[PDB]
């Protein structure tokens, strides 16, 4: 719930907020309203939530990171212990009890794949279990809307 | 980090990953912060947004259209031949956000196609799994029904 001034203003900084000294101004002059408003409208949609977030999305294979899917036969002894180290890493942003015999599924950023099976290395050290290490080598969908 | 971008670099990106500073100049606002000119601030915003480094830069709102639920991770078996093709045709589907193909050297895990599959009901998470192997040379799958979120985090990039 919101007017049409909002929808287009929305409409141009998702694309790109302005690189520019005084980025309020330039979308002023673009939508054709006062600086100070665009400001005081930004922080409305941001304390109302509609803008989560305002700032830079990065592209992690252009920073020189690597992704992958890990996989586990994890047994009910070994669980809490398992899940804690994968936990403990910062690298690790997902992690999920699935239903399958592999009931453990976690992502694993790294700068490389040096690191990140050196990572599951040291998991595997520290709890008994082996993880599979299942990079993606073609991608033919991705979720970003 | 340190072989990419100088510690001043480091110290704008290290900010912009979270918020933009709130004000009508916060690019000097970046530039004082983090030891550069408000120029030296663009210029580094400016060349990651022009080389795709920086993905967006700006405003990350609340879904688009999107209302709920039900997700379905679902692991395929494929031989080399099928690949292209089965992944090609399994992304055309309109309730399939991602579609990798992970190689496995492992015995006991053959499934190399992976579709995460949306929607409503179970049932219709069912449907598009049935959907799939009507359009598609694959048959043989894993169902890996989510029980648990164990851990839900962003990555931080610079540290």
């Amino acid at each position: 719930d919101m007017d049409s001034m909002d929808r287009q203003l929305l409409d141009i900084i998702q694309t790109g907020f302005p690189l520019s000294p005084r980025p309020y101004a330039e979308l002023g002059q673009r939508l054709g309203l006062d600086e100070q408003e665009v400001l005081d409208r930004v922080r409305g949609l941001k304390a109302r939530k509609i803008i989560r977030r305002l700032g830079a999305n990065f592209q992690s294979a252009k920073l020189g990171f690597v992704s992958t899917l890990c996989a586990a036969k994890v047994p009910q002894d070994k669980m809490d212990a398992f899940v804690a180290e994968v936990n403990a890493k910062p690298g690790v942003t997902h992690n999920y009890l699935r239903e399958h015999d592999y009931n453990i599924w976690f992502t694993l950023i790294s700068p490389s794949r040096e690191e990140t099976q050196a990572i599951l290395d040291g998991i595997t050290q520290a709890t008994g279990v082996p993880i599979l290490n299942l990079p993606a080598t073609k991608l033919f969908k991705i979720r970003v809307d | 980090m340190s072989h990419q971008f100088s510690p001043e670099e480091q110290a704008v990106l290290r900010i912009v990953q979270a918020n933009l500073p709130d004000s009508l100049t916060p690019y000097a606002d970046l530039a004082e912060q983090a030891g550069m000119t408000e120029a030296q601030v663009l210029e580094l915003l400016g060349r990651l947004k022009a080389s795709g480094a920086i993905r967006r830069f700006g405003a990350s709102i609340k879904h688009q259209k999107t209302g709920w639920t039900h997700n379905a991770m679902v692991a395929w078996k494929v031989t080399p031949d099928q690949v292209d093709d089965c992944g090609r045709k399994a992304a055309e589907h309109s309730h399939i956000s991602h579609v990798y193909y992970r190689p496995s050297s492992a015995p006991d895990w053959p499934y190399e196609m992976y579709t995460m599959i949306h929607g409503r009901s179970e049932a219709e998470c069912l449907g598009v799994v049935e959907d799939v192997k009507r359009t598609t040379s694959l048959k043989e799958h894993a169902i890996l029904r989510s029980l648990k979120e164990l851990k839900k985090t962003s990555m931080t990039y610079f540290t």
